[PDB]
RNA sequence: UAGCGCCGGCCAACUCCGUGCCAGCAGCCGCGGUAAUACGGAGGGCGCGAGCGUUACCCGGAUUCACUGGGCGUAAAGGGCGUGUAGGCGGCCUGGGGCGUCCCAUGUGAAAGACCACGGCUCAACCGUGGGGGAGCGUGGGAUACGCUCAGGCUAGACG
RNA sequence: CCUGGUCCACCCGUGACGCUGAGGCGCGAAAGCGUGGGGAGCAAACCGGAUUAGAUACCCGGGUAGUCCACGCCCUAAACGAUGCGCGCUAGGUCUCUGGGUCUCCUGGGGGCCGAAGCUAACGCGUUAAGCGCGCCGCCUGGGGAGUACGGCCGCAAGGC
């Protein structure tokens, strides 16, 4: 019913009086390729635990995206921090043409063919936030004549 | 003064709907008016009308505001989402008929002026003339 | 090349049953109905979470090595089928399928592709009458592929053609025994093929 | 329901500064440097909400009234001790809503505790806990008085000062409930999503409002109940 | 006739022995000082295949000279300050011109190449035939919103 | 005494006369140079006393150029808000300097603090923008080599661009 992958998993360090400390993070992406998508960042001090507390805050953290025949309906551009993603309709038999971060993101949001471009930092936790904050952001000719009415 | 009039009158409509103001006055133009005729038109503004303010003739442009939302941030959402000026002086931009650009896939408009007047991207592409690509609104 | 030499090792290493021997990759002797693990020492040892390169790269090789077709010829007919207009993955799928080794091969005339090959290159094959000998030699739809009538006195054609007697052709696909020939209808759809590739992957591995 | 006129003392905002510029809508004018709350526009939107009350009341709703202004807990504590809208005294403990599954266990503990008080149990396992599980009981009762009676998330909030109790509010915000307030000028009446344009410092004002709309919700439930006892604690 | 490179990460492919900061490897990060998936050999594997590697050079990624498409408080970067020349830029209204701008028509844009279709060498490479193009510039005619120019007017900028 | 800038009120006059500004031109702390003068205090160099393993230092006693003045040079800096100038737009609160006014307060100019929206890699900025815009100039393109070499221009020299 939900499709879950990682984008990276990571092992960061604190400092205590004796050594270093480790704690894992870890980025999921769960998406049913209809149309809805969820990103999560979780950590643990074990591997195993941060997937699973990512799948969590990916579950609960949702976006609609409105698909137009397995495209986007309108080019986006984003800027997380220093983080910039850029996002283009594509015609079918494109395939999908982007990072291994908005590859994902988007595989798991039903996506077939878009064109993308990752700028400035290329920081995959930006990227990400900078993916989900795009599709976000996406209007349907439909939302558009609504905002309109008066 | 004003460098860019046009370019000022759209800052002012971004900064006002920015912070959801009721109304802006802009100084008032023909140009500024034929530009705004468009805007309440394609539905971005609820309006404007001619105003004075204590010696000079203003422009007040009533401005527009999606439902407001639940969650954290209940602030609306904006019916202008972008607005931005294209020809600016020191680097003009003149497009021909087959150089008009569509903005977002078509969910947005192109404000041209042409030897038949200010127009939009669907607007002059269907009268076949081209001209100054003053901004990009959607 | 042709990467001429093992070929159930390719069954094995696929991870996916492949057919290029014909039969015995049917019988319980193609040794991935009884080794499915991949080949070497380090074949049935834990396998790591693999790359999406890998992914890719794998899925590539898998459809590469079900046509045996060189690296070189695969890529050109990719390019070529993404210079056309349509949808990249079926127009390659068809191109591949009109590949005349690969039509012999599907009309039945022989057990297997390098067999089919084979017999194609030793002129055994004919196309609209006139006698072809190149594996490369792309069929259109309309085209005739017949068996050189001096070569219908063989062994291993009466075989093959002895055992399609009653089997169903593909769909776009004509088939006459008595007279050992066959008609290519049209192009191969999508669902026409049960191919265990998933062409976007390919597709996505060329696309780097 | 018969607030037109009665509006005595509600009128009176806070002073000149300390205010919110977002609140100027819901302002009449300014008099001897105290803004004063505009009559009108407050039952304008004293009808909406009242409305809102009535259509979540007779749909069997539950409300959580927040009240910590030190001038309104003596009355929130009986206002929702009537009709069974659950409500929040001494203070909002961080999480009440967002993890309101672990202060779910600790009301679990806190009738636990009640239980052993209630059982013979209370002799065995000497002094020492019976003083520590007293003064635990103690505390629990101090501070989930009202919160005891959630069983799931509530329907909607009453907040008596947004400025004071924005926590909650945030919470409520971060879980899509509804929030309805009795704003002053020293608060932001955007993140508030049915507005009571009133005074917080003042006994009458939060009295009044908040006997009106505890009768306003028995009223929905039928059964109108006798007016409230919170009429001697003017003091 | 089957060969060549690779198997620490980037990057698809792992074990044994030898060696002991030695001998060496290395595009970048880096590996070797006793048990090295990184050196050397072996077995096995991965990738291409009459080729496989290396070096050199060009574009690419490189939004890293940023027109599209970057920056300058602390990361490289605001001139020590002013006065002011050239230059760049120019508030509101009306009219004339039509230089920029735009439109139509027409000429030009050799062939080959590129794109598309069909066809000829058994296919292909290669080649033939046909089709479609296209900025720019010339000419004739037209448009005047904007930029320009000229003439006049206004007072919100500026100065007194 | 001579003299520059600036702010406010009146709404009086001119009628776009505006903004920026490559070059050019002028000003430019301290130190330093030239001529002349002055020289109390301070004080590079220097003479000593200590300290120290040594003490070309810090500490102590002296002390010249210099610091000062006139005139002429020199063009540097953490010349700093490490933030070019101008105009417009975009919540407020508080402190303060300076006007005007119906002088609780309002309004205008200026100096600070906290903060809306927004921006920022973050720190932080936030009507005195580092926000949103427009115009023009200056400058940046990894670190060392190196603000060095060469050439030119300037300077008496030190040296500067
Ligand atoms: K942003
Ligand atoms: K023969
Ligand atoms: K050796
Ligand atoms: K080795
Ligand atoms: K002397
Ligand atoms: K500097
Ligand atoms: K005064
Ligand atoms: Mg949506
Ligand atoms: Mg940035
Ligand atoms: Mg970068
Ligand atoms: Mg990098
Ligand atoms: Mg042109
Ligand atoms: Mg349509
Ligand atoms: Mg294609
Ligand atoms: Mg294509
Ligand atoms: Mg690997
Ligand atoms: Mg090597
Ligand atoms: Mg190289
Ligand atoms: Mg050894
Ligand atoms: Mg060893
Ligand atoms: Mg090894
Ligand atoms: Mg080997
Ligand atoms: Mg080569
Ligand atoms: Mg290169
Ligand atoms: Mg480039
Ligand atoms: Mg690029
Ligand atoms: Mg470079
Ligand atoms: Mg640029
Ligand atoms: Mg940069
Ligand atoms: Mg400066
Ligand atoms: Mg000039
Ligand atoms: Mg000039
Ligand atoms: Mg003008
Ligand atoms: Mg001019
Ligand atoms: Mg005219
Ligand atoms: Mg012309
Ligand atoms: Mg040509
Ligand atoms: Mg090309
Ligand atoms: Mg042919
Ligand atoms: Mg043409
Ligand atoms: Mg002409
Ligand atoms: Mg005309
Ligand atoms: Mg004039
Ligand atoms: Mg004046
Ligand atoms: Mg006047
Ligand atoms: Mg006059
Ligand atoms: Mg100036
Ligand atoms: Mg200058
Ligand atoms: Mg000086
Ligand atoms: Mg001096
Ligand atoms: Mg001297
Ligand atoms: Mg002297
Ligand atoms: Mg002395
Ligand atoms: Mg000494
Ligand atoms: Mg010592
Ligand atoms: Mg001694
Ligand atoms: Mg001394
Ligand atoms: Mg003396
Ligand atoms: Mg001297
Ligand atoms: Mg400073
Ligand atoms: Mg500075
Ligand atoms: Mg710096
Ligand atoms: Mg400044
Ligand atoms: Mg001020
Ligand atoms: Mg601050
Ligand atoms: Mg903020
Ligand atoms: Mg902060
Ligand atoms: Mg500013
Ligand atoms: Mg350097
Ligand atoms: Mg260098
Ligand atoms: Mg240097
Ligand atoms: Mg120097
Ligand atoms: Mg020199
Ligand atoms: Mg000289
Ligand atoms: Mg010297
Ligand atoms: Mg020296
Ligand atoms: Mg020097
Ligand atoms: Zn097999």
């Amino acid at each position: 019913d939900f499709e879950e992958k990682m984008i990276l998993i990571r092992r960061t360090a604190r400092m205590q009086a004796g050594g270093r400390r480790f704690r894992f993070g870890a980025l999921v992406v769960v998406g049913d390729r209809q149309g809805r998508v969820g990103l999560g960042f979780g950590k643990a001090p074990e591997v195993p635990l941060a997937v699973q507390k990512a799948g969590y805050y990916a579950r609960r953290n949702m976006v609609e995206v409105p698909l137009q025949n397995g495209t986007i309906p309108h080019e986006i551009e984003v800027e997380f921090g220093a983080s910039k993603i850029v996002l283009k309709p594509a015609a079918p038999g494109t395939g999908v043409i982007a990072g291994a971060v908005p590859r994902a993101i988007l595989e798991l949001a039903g996506v077939t063919d878009i064109l993308t471009k990752e700028l400035g930092s290329r920081n995959p936790i930006n990227i990400a936030y900078a993916t989900m904050e795009a599709l976000r952001q996406l209007r349907t000719k439909a939302d558009v004549e609504r905002l309109r009415k008066g | 003064m004003l460098t860019d009039p046009i370019a000022d009158m759209l800052t002012r409509i971004r900064n006002a709907t920015r912070v959801y103001k009721e109304s802006t006055d802009v100084p008032a133009s023909r140009f500024k008016e034929e530009i705004l005729r468009i805007l309440a038109r394609e539905g971005f503004i609820k309006g404007y009308e001619r105003v004075d303010v204590d010696g000079k003739p203003y422009l007040r442009v009533y401005l527009k505001y999606g439902p407001r939302r639940q969650g954290p941030d209940p602030r609306p959402e904006q019916v202008i989402h972008h607005i931005r000026r294209i020809s600016k002086p020191g680097r003009r931009v003149y497009v021909g008929v087959k150089e008009i650009p569509r903005v977002r896939r078509g969910l947005g408009i192109a404000i041209l002026s042409t030897s038949k007047g200010v127009l939009t991207d669907r607007e002059a592409r269907k009268l076949g003339v081209g001209g100054e690509l003053i901004c990009e609104v959607w | 090349g042709r990467y001429i030499g093992p070929v159930c090792r390719l069954c094995r290493r696929e991870g996916v049953k492949l057919y290029l021997k014909g039969e015995r990759c049917y019988s319980p002797k193609c040794a991935m109905e009884r080794r499915p693990y991949p080949p070497g020492q380090h074949g049935q040892k834990r396998a790591r979470r693999p790359s999406d390169y890998a992914v890719r790269l794998r899925e590539k090789q898998k459809l590469r090595r079900i046509y045996g077709i060189s690296e070189r010829q695969f890529r050109n007919l990719f390019e070529e089928a993404s210079k056309k207009k349509g949808v990249t993955g079926s127009v390659f799928l068809g191109l591949l399928e009109s590949r005349l080794d690969n039509v012999v091969y599907r009309l039945g005339f022989a057990v297997s592709r390098r067999q089919a090959r084979q017999l194609v290159r030793h002129g055994h094959i004919t196309v609209n009458g006139r006698r072809v000998d190149l594996p490369s030699y792309r069929v259109r739809p309309g085209d005739e592929i017949a068996v050189a009538e001096k070569s219908r006195n063989l062994e291993l054609i009466r075989q093959n053609l002895e055992a399609m007697k009653g089997r169903k052709v593909g769909p776009w696909l004509s088939l006459d025994v008595e007279g050992m020939k066959g008609k290519f209808l049209r192009l191969p759809d999508r669902e026409d093929l049960a191919l265990p590739v998933n062409e976007q992957l390919v597709i996505e591995f060329y696309s780097r | 329901t018969v607030k037109e006129l009665l509006e005595a003392g509600v009128h009176f905002g806070h002073e000149r500064k300390r205010w919110n510029p977002k609140f100027a809508r819901y302002i009449y004018a300014e008099r001897n440097g105290i803004h004063i709350i505009d009559l009108q526009k407050t039952m304008e939107e004293l009808e909406r909400t009242f409305r809102f009350i009535e259509d979540l009341a007779m749909r069997g709703g539950t409300i959580l009234f927040v009240g910590t202004k030190k001038q309104a807990q003596d009355i929130v504590r009986m206002e929702a001790e009537r009709a069974g809208m659950p409500y929040v005294n001494q203070r909002w403990l961080g999480g009440m809503l967002t993890n309101f599954k672990t202060i779910s266990q600790r009301v679990h503990r806190l009738e636990e505790l009640e239980a052993l008080f209630a059982s013979p149990e209370i002799e065995e396992r000497p002094k020492k806990e019976q003083v520590r599980l007293k003064h635990e009981l103690e505390r629990l009762q101090k501070y989930l008085s009202g919160f005891r009676l959630l069983k799931r998330l509530p329907d909607a909030i009453f907040v008596v000062d947004p400025t004071k109790e924005a926590i909650a509010v945030r919470e409520a915000r971060k879980l899509f409930i509804p929030v309805i307030a009795l704003a002053d000028t020293d608060s932001d009446p955007d993140l508030v999503d049915y507005i009571i344009p009133g005074n917080d410092d003042a006994i009458r004002s939060i009295q009044l409002i908040l006997s009106r709309a505890v009768d306003l919700i028995i009223q929905a439930r039928g059964g109108v109940v006798e007016p409230s006892p919170s009429y001697a604690l003017v003091q």
